[PDB]
C-alpha cells in the first residue's frame, strides 16, 4: 500500500518549475497548493486513461490510451504516437 | 416536408415529473438543442472509442464508456444504472 | 421665501449597485438592433457582396457577442478586484485576454 | 399487435429514431440491438433531470412557464450539471445574480 | 459603424458583469475586441455559406461556426 | 536576486525533466491504485504523463507570474494559482 | 505503419546535409496524423451539413480554409490545386 | 503508373485513400480529395521542416532536435496560432525573460 506520497514531489523540484516559468521569488505556501493542483490534474487524466484501459479488456495502461486521454483533455501530446 | 423533433416526448417526460407545469416555446427550443448536442457527443465517443480497439460495432458497452467518458460525477452512475436496466427490461421482453 | 430643498444626489455606487441588480435580474438584448445588424453588415461586406443576413443570424450573432462580453467584464472584473482596485483598466482586459489564450 | 420498442424497454423517448440517426450518422457500419435503447435511456435520465430542477426553480419565482431563464438558473446552479454545460451560452438565459463581497460598500 | 455601439450600451453590458467602476479609456478597447470576435465568426460563417452553394447567410451556419470555435449556443435550432 | 535570473536563465535552455521520475512513477501508482487494483504501467505511458504534467505546470506559472505582475509584486502567492485556475476555468 | 521515408524525401530535397533524430521522427508522425485527422474529420462534418455522400477536392478545400490560418491556408490551397491539375494533366 | 508519379507527389496518395475509405467518415471518396490531402500535408510539413532546419542552422547543429522543433513552432504566429493547443515532448519553453 502506498501512503502520503505526494510529499515526493520536492520542494527544489517545484523551484526548478517555476524557474522554467519566469518566476524570481516564491512564497512558502506556494509547494502546498502546486501539489494539490498537481494531484487533481494527474486524477482528471487517470480517470480516462484508466476508463480506456478497463473498455479494452486490458490490464495495463498503454501509452495510446494516455496520449487519447490527454487530447480528450484538450491536452494534445507529439511525439508518443497518435 | 417535415423535420424531426424531440418536443412531444420532452412534453410528455415533463407530465411526467411535473403535471401542473407547462412549458414555453423558446424553452423547447433550448430543450431539443440540448438532446441533440447530448447526442452528437455521445455518438461521436462511442464512434472514436470503437475505431480504436478496430470494432465495427456500437453495442452497449460502447455507449456505456462513452457515458462514463462524458458525464461528470454521480450522474454518470445513475445513468450507468438506468440504462442498464432499460436493457435487461429490453432483454426481459421481446 | 417660497423655495424648495433639494433632495441632494446619491453617493457614488449607490446607483451602480442599484442598476446591477436591475440588469442582473432582467435577461433582454443590451444593445440596440439596428447599430449591431450595420456593424455585422459592414464587417460582412469585406469578403463579398450580396451577401443577405437572416434575422434569425443576426440574433444569434448578438447573443453570442452578448455572452462573450460578459464573460470577459466577469473575468476583467476579478482581475481588477485582485488588484485591490474596483476600476477596470483595459491592462486587465489585456491580461485576461492574454490568460484566456484569446491574445497570443 | 406491433408493440414499439420504447413501449417494450419502458422509455418514453424514441428508440426507433435514435437506431436511425446512429445507423445513418455515419460512425461504424453496424449498429448493436442494445445501443439505441441505452443511448435512450440515457437522454430521457439526462432531460428528466434538467427538466425537474427547472420546473423547481420556477416553482421558487411563483410561475407555471419554464422560461430560458429557469433553464439558465437550472443549470448553473448544479455543480455537475454546469460542469457537463460549461462551454454552453443558453439564449435568452441571462446570469446569475452574483456580487463580490469586498465589491460592496462598508 | 462601430460607433455605433454607444458608451451607455457597453456600460449596461459592462454592468451586468458585475463592474462598479469604468475607466474611461476602456470603451475603444471593449470595441475592438468586439470587433475582432465578431469579425472571426463573422468570417467563418461566410465560408460555411459559401461552401453551401447559397447567397444568404442562414442562422445554422452562424451556430454552427460558433460550436465550431467551442462556442455552443442553445435555441437556434442546434 | 542575481542567481534567480541565472537559474531562469540556464532551465530555460535546458530540455531535461526537472521532475525526479521514481517520486512521480509512486505518485502515479499510488492514483491509479484506488480506481483500480493489480494495475500495470507501461513506463511510456508514466513518460508521457510526466511530461504533460511538467508541461501543464510550466504553463501556470508562466500565467501566475503575469498575475503576480499584474498586482505590482514580483513574489508569487496562492491567490495569483486560484486566479489563473479560476480564469483558466478549471474549478 | 508511418511516414517516415516520405519525411526523408521532403528532409533531403529542402536541406541535404541535415539530418534528424528519432524523437524528431515520432513528433513528425504525430503532427501529421493530428493534422489528417482534422482536415478528414472536418471535411467529414461538412458532408454531413450539406446532405451529402461524397469527398470530393471542394470539401477539403473548404476545410483547408477553415482548419489552417492565414497566408499559409492560401499558399496550401494553391499548392493543393497545382496537385489536381498535375493529377488532371497526367 | 503511381498516382504519386502522376501528380508530382512524394506522399503516398494511395494510403490516404485506404485512411479515408475505412476511416469511416463517409459512404465515398472522390478521386481528387486523397490527392488535395496528400498536397497540403506535403506543403505544411516542408514548411515546418524548413523552418526547424533554419533554427537547426542558427543553433549550429546537424541533426534536428525537438528543441529545435519547438523553437520553430513557437517562434512563427501563423504555425503557433495553429498549434497553440499543442505541447511538444522534450522542446522545453521559448526562452523569454
Amino acid at each position: 500500500v502506498l501512503r502520503d506520497n505526494i510529499q515526493g514531489i520536492t520542494k527544489p523540484a517545484i523551484r526548478r518549475l517555476a524557474r522554467r516559468g519566469g518566476v524570481k521569488r516564491i512564497s512558502g505556501l506556494i509547494y502546498e497548493e502546486t501539489r494539490g493542483v498537481l494531484k487533481v490534474f494527474l486524477e482528471n487524466v487517470i480517470r480516462d486513461a484508466v476508463t480506456y484501459t478497463e473498455h479494452a479488456k486490458r490490464k495495463t495502461v498503454t501509452a495510446m490510451d494516455v496520449v487519447y486521454a490527454l487530447k480528450r483533455q484538450g491536452r494534445t501530446l507529439y511525439g508518443f504516437g497518435g | 416536408s417535415r423535420k424531426e423533433s424531440y418536443s412531444i416526448y420532452v412534453y410528455k417526460v415533463l407530465k411526467q415529473v411535473h403535471p401542473d407545469t407547462g412549458i414555453s416555446s423558446k424553452a423547447m427550443g433550448i430543450m431539443n438543442s440540448f438532446v441533440n448536442d447530448i447526442f452528437e457527443r455521445i455518438a461521436g465517443e462511442a464512434s472514436r472509442l470503437a475505431h480504436y480497439n478496430k470494432r465495427s460495432t456500437i453495442t452497449s458497452r460502447e455507449i456505456q464508456t462513452a457515458v462514463r467518458l462524458l458525464l461528470p460525477g454521480e450522474l454518470a452512475k445513475h445513468a450507468v444504472s438506468e440504462g442498464t436496466k432499460a436493457v435487461t427490461c429490453y432483454t426481459s421482453a421481446k | 421665501t417660497g423655495g424648495v430643498m433639494k433632495p441632494h444626489r446619491y453617493r457614488p455606487g449607490t446607483v451602480a449597485l442599484r442598476e446591477i441588480r436591475r440588469y442582473q435580474k432582467s435577461t433582454e438584448l443590451l444593445i440596440r438592433k439596428l447599430p449591431f445588424q450595420r456593424l455585422v453588415r459592414e464587417i460582412a461586406q469585406d469578403f463579398k457582396t450580396d451577401l443577405r443576413f437572416q434575422s434569425a443570424a443576426i440574433g444569434a450573432l448578438q447573443e453570442a457577442s452578448e455572452a462573450y462580453l460578459v464573460g470577459l467584464f466577469e473575468d476583467t472584473n476579478l482581475c481588477a478586484i485582485h488588484a485591490k482596485r474596483v476600476t477596470i483598466m483595459p491592462k486587465d482586459i489585456q491580461l485576461a485576454r492574454r490568460i484566456r489564450g484569446e491574445r497570443a | 399487435k406491433a408493440k414499439t420498442r420504447s413501449s417494450r424497454a419502458g422509455l418514453q423517448f424514441p428508440v426507433g429514431r435514435v437506431h436511425r440517426l446512429l445507423r445513418k450518422g455515419n460512425y461504424s457500419e453496424r449498429v448493436g440491438a442494445g445501443a439505441p435503447v441505452y443511448l435512450a435511456a440515457v437522454l430521457e435520465y439526462l432531460t428528466a433531470e434538467i427538466l425537474e430542477l427547472a420546473g423547481n426553480a420556477a416553482r421558487d419565482n411563483k410561475k407555471t412557464r419554464i422560461i430560458p431563464r429557469h433553464l439558465q438558473l437550472a443549470i448553473r446552479n448544479d455543480e455537475e450539471l454546469n460542469k457537463l454545460l460549461g462551454r454552453v451560452t443558453i439564449a435568452q438565459g441571462g446570469v446569475l445574480p452574483n456580487i463580490q463581497a469586498v465589491l460592496l460598500p462598508k
